C-alpha cells in the first residue's frame, strides 16, 4: 500500500520526531518573550490622576 | 503562519491608523482592570471547579 | 408582418410534403431559422413606436414579447418527441400542423393594431389547444379538463363583444389603438361599473385570481405527453397582457373599485403558494407556482405609476422561461419512471450527475438571486407598490419567504439515498434530455448583460 | 474629454512634499519601478493604433430636429396636428429626465472631492439641487398618470390646475 | 526554475489589459473615479504658530 | 495614484481566472488545488501593496465603470469602494484564506 | 406541552387475549418480502396504502361533502372574513395619506420618484 | 453657544460655530478661553468632537505621526501631555458639579 | 390498471369488517383498532372509509428498527396511513411541558424597570433629593 512509515500504538505511547517539539518550543518563547515589554515599561494603568476638583470657589 | 501572524498582528494593525476619535484615557480606579479582575477568579473558578 | 406569417404558414407544407422519418428534423431545421427573421426588422424603436401597416404594428409598444413566442415552437419537437413516436405518421403529421396552427395566431395577436382583431384572435385559440388536451392525454380525467378549459375562457369573454361593440359605435372608431388621442373618461354610474367590469373580468379568468382558477391545475396535471402543449399554455396565459393596452386608457379614471381585485389577489399571493407545500404530485407542484408569481402582476397592472411597468413586463417573460423549463424537467424524469408521484423518484443525483446542475439553476431562479432578471423584475414591483401604502411590504414580503422553502423542498427531495427497487432509469440523459433543457438557462441569464431590451415604455 | 462648463470641477491643489526624515521611502522604489513595467507595453500600444488609426476618419453627425409644432396647435378632435404636438412633448420629457442625471452627478463631485467638510464648502449643489427637482415633478410629471404618460391631454390639465387655481382663486389675487 | 512565464501568463496578461482600459478612459467619463482631497497640513504656506 | 486603484481590481479579476480556466483551458491535472493555492498567494502580496499607499496620503477611490440599465431618473451602473474598511480588512480576509486551503 | 405523551399506562394482564394484532402485519411482511425478493422484477410495488392515501384525500371529498353542519358553514369565519378586514385597513389609508397631499405638503422637493 | 446671534452663512453641522464651538463655555473662567484658528481648523481634515479644546495641541500630534512612517511610536510624552491638555481641560470641566452643588443650595 | 374498488368508498361504515381486510389491510381482524373507522366528525367528506386513520403520531422514528427497513427508507410493503409531515417531526423529550423560557424571556422583562433609570457612573447614588442637576440648576456665572 502506501507505506509503513510510522506504526500505530497499543497505548505504548508513540515516540515523537525530536524535531517536532523543539521547533515548536521556540514558539513558546514568542509568547513568553513578547510578554516582556508589558510591565516594562507600562503599568497597570498609564493615565494621570484626577485631582478631586476642590476649587468650587 | 497564523500564530506568527497572530502575535505581531494586533500591534501592527493598531499602531498604524489615522486616529478617528477621542478615547477618554482618564480611567479611575476600580473601573480599570475590572475585566481582568473577573478573569483572574475565572481561572480560579475554572480549576477549582474542574 | 407578412415577413413572418408567410414563412410560418409556408412551414405548414414543409412537413407532410416530406418523406418518412425525415419529418422531424426537416421542420426543426427551418423552424429555428425564422428566429433570424424574428429579430430581423424588430428591435427598432424605441421612441415613437413602429407601425408599418394599416392593421399591423407587429410589436412596437416596447412589449417585444414576440421573440419568445417564436422560440417555443422549435423547442417542442425536441420536447414532444418521446412517446409520440409510437403512433402513425399521418397522425404525427397532424400534431405538428395544429401545433403550428397555434403559432400562427400568436404572431397575429400581440400586434392586432386594434381591439377587435385582438378579440376574435384572442378567442381564436381554444380550437387548437382543446384538441391537444383531450386527445393524447394520459389519464381518463382528461375529458373534464376539456370542458373546464372552456366554459371559463369562453364563459365571460362574450361580455367583451358586448362591450367592445358598445364602444365602437359610441366614441368614434376603435379600429386603432394608436388613435386614442380623443378619449373621454368614465366618471361613475351603476352602468359604468359594469362597462369597466365587462372590459376586465374576461382577462382575469385567464391569468387567475385566487378565485376562478379552479381550472388551471385541472388542465396541467393531466395534459399532453411532453408538456408538448403545456409549454405553450404557459405562453397563452401570460398573454393576457392586453389589459396593458386597455387599463392604461379606455376608462382610465376608475380606480374607485380597484380594491376587491387588490386585496383578493394580494392575500391569495400569500396563499396558494402555501397550499402547494404538501402536494404529492409533481406536475401539480409546479402548476401552483405559475399562479403565484404570475398573479403578482395583477397588482402591478392595476396600480398606475410606472416603475410598475418597468417591473410588470420583466415578469410576464420572467417565469415565461423558468416556469416553462420546470415542466421540461418533470417531464424527462417521468419518461423513465412512470409515476408522477413525487415521492417515488428519490435517490437521484447519484445516477444522473450532470442533470444535477439543471435542477439547481432552475430552482434557483424562483429564489431569484439578485443579479438575474427575476429580482430586477420583482424589485421594480415592490418599489412602486410600496408607495401605494407602506403595509404592502409585509404580505409580499412573506411571499419572499414561503417561496424559498417552496422551491428547495422540490430539489432536496431528490437528494437522498435511494437505490431502492428501480432497475429502470438507466439512460444517462441522452443529449436531447440535456439539449432541450438548455436553450433556457443559456438565453435566460444572458439577458442580464444588456437588460434594456426587456422593458416597457413606462 | 468633455465640455468644461458642462462638467465644471474645482482645481487640483497638489500637496507639498514633506520628507523631513533620514529614512528610505519604498514608494520611490515602486513609482520608479512600476512606471518602467507599465509604460512600455501600455503607452506604446495606444500610440501604436492612434497612428495606425490615422489612415481613416469617419463621421457621425449631431442630430438636431426641426421645431415648427407648437403646444396650442391645433384642432380639438384633430389627429394629424395633435400627432406631432406630443412629439414635441415626448422628447421634451425624455430630456428633462437626463438633465436631472447630469445635475445629480455634479452633486457627487461636491462630496468625495471633499468629504471631510461636506458642509462648509460647495456653497451650491445641495442648496441648488432641491431647488431643481422642486422645479421638476411640478407640471413636468404627470402623476399618478405616469403609467399612461397621458401626453398633452393630461399634461396641460395639471397646468390648468396650475392656472385655474393659482394666481386667481388664491383669494385675493 | 522556469516556470517563469506561468506567473507571467497569470498576472502580466491582465495588468496590461486592465490598464489599457483605464489610461484611455479616466478622462472619458465625465465623472469617473472620485479620489479625495490632499488634506494639506501647515507645512506649505503656513506658520504654526503653536505649540500651546 | 494611477496604479493605486488598478492594483486592487487585480485582486478581484484574478480569482475569476481559476474559474474561466476550468472549462477547456487545458486544465492543470490533479494538484488542480495547487493551481488555485498559488493563484491565492500572489493575490495577497498584490493586496499588500495598496495598503501602504493609503497609510501615506489617504485618497480613497471608487470606479464609475459600466452602465447597467438606466431607468427613469436614478441610474445604477456599478462601482467599488476603497474605503477604510476596504483597505485593511480585505488583505486580512485573503490572508487567512491563504492559510486555510 | 404536546404531549405527555403517555410513555407508561395501565396494562397487565387484561387484553392479553388481543393477540394476532401482529398476525395482521406478519402476514404482509412475509408476503411483502415474498413479493420483494424475486429475481426478475425491475419495477415499483403497488403499495395500496399510498393509493388510498391520496385518492381518499384530494378527490373523494366534494363527492362525500354535504353543505349541512354549520361547522362546515364555518368557513365564512375563515375564507371571506379577513378579506373584508384588509379592505377596512387599506381604504382608510390611501385616503388619510391623500387628504394631506392636498392641504399641506408632507414630502420634500427632492422626491421625484415615485 | 456664547453669542446666540444669527448666522450669515447657514452651514449647519456647525460650520457656523458660535465663534468656535466650545463644550459649553465660558461662563467666567475662562471668559474667552481661546482655541485655534478656524480657517485652519476645517482646512485640514478635522472630525467633529475634534473641534473641542486642545485643537492647537492635537494638530501637532499627527504632524510627527506623518513624519516617521516606518515607526510605531512618535511621542509618548505628547500623547501623555495630550491628557495634560485634555485632562486639565476635563478636570477644569469637573467643576460644574461643584458650583451648582453649593450655589443651588441655601443662601 | 387496478380494476375495481381502488380506494375508499362511502364510509365510515357499510360492514367495517368488509373493508379491512378485503384488500388494503389496515387492521388484520377488522378490529385492530385499525379498522377503517376513524371518520371522526364526518359530514366532512375528508377521509372516508379509508383503510386508514387515527393511527398514532409524532414520527416514524428512523432507527435500527430493522426487520427490513420499517420507517422512512426502504419502504415496507403497505402500511401507509398519514404522512408528509413525517420528515420534520420526532418523539418524547427528557422534561415535559415546562415553559421556563417564557419565564426567562420575561426574566429580563424584570429589567425593563432597569431601563427607565440611567447608568451614569460619576458621581455615585448618594441619596439626595434635590441634588440631581443633570446640567445646571442655579445661576450661570
Ligand atoms: C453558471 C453558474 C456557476 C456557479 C454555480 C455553479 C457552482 C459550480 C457547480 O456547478 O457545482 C456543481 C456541483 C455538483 O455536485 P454533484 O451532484 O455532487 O456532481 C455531480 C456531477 O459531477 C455533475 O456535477 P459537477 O459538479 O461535476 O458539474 C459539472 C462541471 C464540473 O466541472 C467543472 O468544471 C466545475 C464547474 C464549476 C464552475 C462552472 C463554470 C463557472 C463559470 O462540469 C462543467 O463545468 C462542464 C463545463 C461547463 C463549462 C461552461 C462554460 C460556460 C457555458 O454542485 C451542485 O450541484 C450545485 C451547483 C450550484 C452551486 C450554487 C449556485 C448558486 C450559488
Ligand atoms: C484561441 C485564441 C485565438 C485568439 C482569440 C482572440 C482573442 C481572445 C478573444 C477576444 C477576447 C474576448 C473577451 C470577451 C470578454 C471580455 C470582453 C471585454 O471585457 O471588453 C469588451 C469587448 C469590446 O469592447 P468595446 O468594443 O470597446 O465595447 C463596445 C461597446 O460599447 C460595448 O458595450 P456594451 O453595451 O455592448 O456592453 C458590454 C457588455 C454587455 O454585453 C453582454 O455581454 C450582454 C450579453 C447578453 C446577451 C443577451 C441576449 C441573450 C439571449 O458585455 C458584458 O456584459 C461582458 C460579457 C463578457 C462577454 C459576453 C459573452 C456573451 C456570450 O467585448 C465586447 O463587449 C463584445 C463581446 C461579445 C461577446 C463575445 C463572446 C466571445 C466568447 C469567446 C470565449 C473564449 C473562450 C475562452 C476559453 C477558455 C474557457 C475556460
Ligand atoms: C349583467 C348584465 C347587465 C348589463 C347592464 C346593461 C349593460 C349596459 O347597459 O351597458 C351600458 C353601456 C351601454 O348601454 P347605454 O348606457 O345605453 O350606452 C349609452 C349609449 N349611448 O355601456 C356599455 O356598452 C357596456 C356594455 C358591455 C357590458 C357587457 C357586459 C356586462 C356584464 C358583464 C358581466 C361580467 C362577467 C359576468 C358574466 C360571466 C358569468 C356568466
Amino acid at each position: 500500500g502506501g507505506g509503513a512509515h510510522i506504526e500505530p500504538r497499543y497505548r505504548q505511547f508513540p515516540q515523537l520526531t525530536r524535531s517536532q517539539v523543539i521547533q515548536a518550543e521556540f514558539f513558546s518563547a514568542t509568547m513568553w518573550f513578547w510578554i516582556l515589554w508589558r510591565f516594562w515599561h507600562d503599568s497597570d494603568a498609564v493615565l494621570g490622576h484626577f485631582p478631586y476638583p476642590d476649587p468650587s470657589q | 503562519r497564523l500564530l506568527i501572524g497572530s502575535l505581531f498582528a494586533g500591534y501592527i494593525i493598531s499602531n498604524n491608523i489615522p486616529p478617528t476619535t477621542i478615547p477618554q484615557m482618564t480611567m479611575p480606579y476600580y473601573l480599570k482592570t475590572t475585566a481582568l479582575i473577573v478573569t483572574i477568579l475565572g481561572f480560579i473558578l475554572a480549576l477549582e471547579i474542574s | 408582418m407578412l415577413k413572418y406569417i408567410i414563412p410560418t404558414i409556408m412551414l405548414m407544407p414543409l412537413t407532410w410534403l416530406s418523406k418518412n422519418n425525415m419529418i422531424w428534423v426537416n421542420s426543426t431545421a427551418h423552424s429555428l431559422l425564422i428566429s433570424f427573421t424574428s429579430l430581423l426588422l424588430m428591435n427598432q424603436f424605441g421612441d415613437n413606436s413602429l407601425n408599418f401597416s394599416l392593421l399591423f404594428f407587429s410589436d412596437s409598444l416596447s412589449t417585444p414579447l414576440l421573440i419568445l413566442t417564436m422560440w417555443l415552437l422549435p423547442l417542442m419537437l425536441m420536447a414532444s418527441q418521446h412517446h409520440l413516436s409510437k403512433e402513425n405518421l399521418t397522425r404525427k403529421k397532424l400534431f405538428i400542423t395544429m401545433l403550428i396552427s397555434l403559432q400562427l395566431f400568436l404572431i397575429m395577436t400581440f400586434t392586432a393594431m386594434e381591439l377587435i382583431l385582438f378579440y376574435i384572435l384572442f378567442e381564436a385559440t381554444l380550437v387548437p389547444t382543446l384538441i391537444i388536451i383531450t386527445r393524447w392525454g394520459n389519464q381518463t380525467e382528461r375529458l373534464n379538463a376539456g370542458l373546464y378549459f372552456l366554459f371559463y375562457t369562453l364563459a365571460g369573454s362574450l361580455p367583451l363583444l358586448v362591450a367592445l361593440i358598445y364602444i365602437q359605435n359610441t366614441v368614434g372608431s376603435l379600429n386603432f389603438l394608436m388613435l386614442q388621442y380623443w378619449v373621454q373618461p368614465v366618471h361613475n354610474s351603476w352602468s359604468n361599473v359594469f362597462m369597466w367590469l365587462a372590459c376586465m373580468m374576461a382577462f382575469m379568468v385567464k391569468m387567475p385570481l385566487y378565485g376562478l382558477h379552479l381550472w388551471l391545475p385541472k388542465a396541467h396535471v393531466e395534459a399532453p405527453i411532453a408538456g408538448s402543449m403545456v409549454l405553450a399554455a404557459v405562453l397563452l396565459k401570460l398573454g393576457g397582457y392586453g389589459m396593458l393596452r386597455i387599463t392604461l386608457i379606455l376608462n382610465p379614471m376608475t380606480d374607485f373599485m380597484a380594491y376587491p381585485f387588490i386585496m383578493l389577489s394580494l392575500w391569495g399571493m400569500i396563499m396558494t403558494s402555501s397550499i402547494c407545500l404538501r402536494q404529492t404530485d409533481l406536475k401539480s407542484l409546479i402548476a401552483y407556482s405559475s399562479v403565484s408569481h404570475m398573479a403578482l402582476v395583477i397588482v402591478a397592472i392595476l396600480i398606475q405609476t410606472p416603475w410598475s411597468y418597468m417591473g410588470a413586463t420583466a415578469l410576464m417573460i420572467a417565469h415565461g422561461l423558468t416556469s416553462s423549463m420546470l415542466f421540461c424537467l418533470a417531464n424527462s424524469n417521468y419518461e423513465r419512471i412512470h409515476s408522477r408521484t413525487m415521492i417515488l423518484a428519490r435517490g437521484l443525483q447519484t445516477l444522473l450527475p450532470l442533470m444535477a446542475t439543471w435542477w439547481l439553476l432552475a430552482s434557483l431562479t424562483n429564489l431569484a438571486l439578485p443579479p438575474t432578471i427575476n429580482l430586477i423584475g420583482e424589485l421594480f414591483v415592490v418599489m412602486s407598490t410600496f408607495s401605494w401604502s407602506n403595509i404592502t411590504i409585509i404580505l409580499m414580503g412573506v411571499n419572499m419567504v414561503i417561496t424559498a422553502l417552496y422551491s428547495l423542498y422540490m430539489l432536496i427531495m431528490t437528494q437522498r439515498g435511494k437505490y431502492t427497487y428501480h432497475i429502470n432509469n438507466i439512460s444517462p440523459s441522452f443529449t436531447r434530455e440535456n439539449a432541450l433543457m438548455s436553450l433556457h438557462i443559456l438565453p435566460l441569464l444572458l439577458l442580464t448583460l444588456n437588460p434594456k431590451i426587456i422593458l416597457g415604455p413606462l | 474629454s468633455w465640455d468644461k462648463d458642462v462638467y465644471p470641477e474645482p482645481p487640483r491643489r497638489t500637496p507639498a512634499p514633506s520628507p523631513q526624515t533620514s529614512l528610505p521611502n519604498p514608494i520611490t522604489y515602486l513609482t520608479k519601478a512600476f512606471d518602467l513595467l507599465v509604460d512600455r507595453p501600455v503607452t506604446l500600444v495606444r500610440e501604436f493604433i492612434e497612428r495606425q488609426h490615422a489612415k481613416n476618419k469617419y463621421y457621425y453627425y449631431h442630430r438636431e430636429f426641426r421645431r415648427v409644432p407648437d403646444i396650442t396647435e391645433c384642432q380639438e378632435k384633430d389627429v394629424l396636428c395633435m400627432f406631432e404636438a406630443e412629439m414635441q412633448w415626448r422628447r421634451d420629457y425624455k430630456v428633462d429626465q437626463e438633465i436631472v442625471n447630469i445635475i445629480q452627478e455634479r452633486l457627487k463631485a461636491c462630496q468625495q472631492r471633499e468629504g471631510e467638510s461636506h458642509r462648509q464648502n460647495c456653497a451650491k449643489e445641495l442648496e441648488q439641487f432641491t431647488q431643481v427637482v422642486k422645479a421638476y415633478q411640478d407640471r413636468y410629471h404627470d402623476l399618478g398618470a405616469h403609467y399612461s404618460a397621458r401626453k398633452c391631454l393630461a399634461k396641460q390639465k395639471q397646468r390648468m390646475l396650475a392656472e385655474r387655481k393659482a394666481a386667481k382663486e388664491a383669494a385675493a389675487a | 526554475y522556469r516556470h517563469s512565464i506561468f506567473a507571467f501568463t497569470h498576472v502580466l496578461i491582465p495588468v496590461w489589459i486592465i490598464h489599457y482600459y483605464l489610461k484611455y478612459h479616466v478622462t472619458t467619463k465625465p465623472y469617473t473615479i472620485v479620489e479625495k482631497k490632499p488634506r494639506i497640513f501647515p507645512g506649505d504656506t503656513i506658520l504654526e504658530t503653536g505649540e500651546v | 495614484m494611477n496604479m493605486f486603484s488598478s492594483l486592487s481590481l487585480v485582486t478581484l479579476l484574478l480569482l475569476t481566472m481559476p474559474i474561466m480556466m476550468m472549462s477547456f483551458n487545458t486544465y492543470k491535472p490533479s494538484n488542480y488545488p495547487l493551481y488555485v493555492k498559488t493563484a491565492i498567494s500572489y493575490a495577497f502580496i498584490t493586496s499588500m501593496i495598496p495598503t501602504m499607499m493609503f497609510i501615506h496620503s489617504g485618497q480613497e477611490l471608487i470606479i464609475s465603470n459600466w452602465h447597467w440599465l438606466t431607468i427613469q431618473t436614478l441610474k445604477l451602473s456599478l462601482s467599488f469602494k476603497m474605503d477604510y474598511f476596504s483597505m485593511m480588512f480585505i488583505p486580512v480576509a485573503l490572508f487567512v484564506t491563504w492559510s486555510i486551503m | 406541552t404536546t404531549l405527555d405523551p403517555a410513555e407508561y399506562d395501565i396494562s397487565s394482564e387484561t387484553r392479553k387475549a388481543q393477540a394476532e394484532r401482529l398476525a395482521i402485519r406478519s402476514r404482509l411482511k412475509r408476503e411483502y418480502q415474498l413479493q420483494y425478493y424475486d429475481p426478475s422484477r425491475r419495477g415499483v410495488i403497488e403499495d395500496p396504502a399510498l393509493v388510498r392515501w391520496t385518492y381518499a384525500r384530494s378527490a373523494n371529498i366534494y363527492p362525500n361533502f354535504r353543505p349541512n353542519t354549520k361547522t362546515s358553514l364555518l368557513g365564512a369565519l375563515f375564507g371571506i372574513g379577513p378579506l373584508v378586514f384588509w379592505y377596512y385597513v387599506f381604504k382608510t389609508d390611501r385616503d388619510r395619506k391623500e387628504k394631506l397631499i392636498q392641504e399641506g405638503k408632507l414630502d420634500r422637493t427632492f422626491n421625484i420618484s415615485y | 453657544a456664547r453669542r446666540y446671534l444669527g448666522d450669515a452663512s447657514v452651514e449647519p453641522d456647525p460650520l457656523r460655530m458660535p465663534t468656535f464651538p466650545p463644550d459649553y463655555g465660558f461662563p467666567e473662567r475662562k471668559e474667552r478661553e481661546m482655541v485655534a484658528t478656524q480657517q485652519e481648523m476645517n482646512d485640514a481634515q478635522l472630525v467633529l468632537q475634534q473641534r473641542d479644546y486642545c485643537a492647537h495641541y492635537l494638530i501637532r500630534f499627527l504632524k510627527c505621526k506623518r513624519d516617521s512612517f516606518p515607526n510605531f511610536l512618535a511621542c509618548k510624552h505628547e500623547r501623555h501631555d495630550w491628557d495634560y491638555c485634555e485632562h486639565l481641560d476635563y478636570v477644569k470641566r469637573m467643576k460644574e458639579f461643584e458650583r451648582e452643588r453649593r450655589l443651588l443650595q441655601r443662601k | 390498471a387496478s380494476h375495481i374498488t381502488k380506494d375508499m368508498l362511502p364510509g365510515p361504515y357499510p360492514k367495517t369488517p368488509e373493508e379491512r381486510a378485503a384488500a388494503a389491510k389496515k387492521y388484520n381482524m377488522r378490529v385492530e383498532d385499525y379498522e377503517p373507522y376513524p371518520d371522526d366528525g364526518t359530514g366532512y367528506g375528508d377521509y372516508p372509509k379509508l383503510p386508514d386513520r387515527s393511527q398514532q403520531e409524532r414520527d416514524p422514528w428512523y432507527d435500527w428498527d430493522h426487520p427490513d427497513l420499517r420507517l422512512n427508507w426502504g419502504e415496507p410493503m403497505h402500511w401507509d396511513l398519514d404522512m408528509y409531515i413525517r420528515n420534520r417531526v420526532d418523539t418524547s423529550p427528557t422534561p415535559v411541558n415546562w415553559n421556563l423560557m417564557c419565564k426567562h424571556l420575561f426574566g429580563f422583562v424584570a429589567f425593563m424597570l432597569f431601563m427607565f433609570w440611567v447608568g451614569e457612573t460619576y458621581p455615585a447614588y448618594q441619596p439626595v433629593g434635590p441634588k440631581q442637576y443633570p446640567y445646571n440648576n442655579l445661576y450661570l456665572e
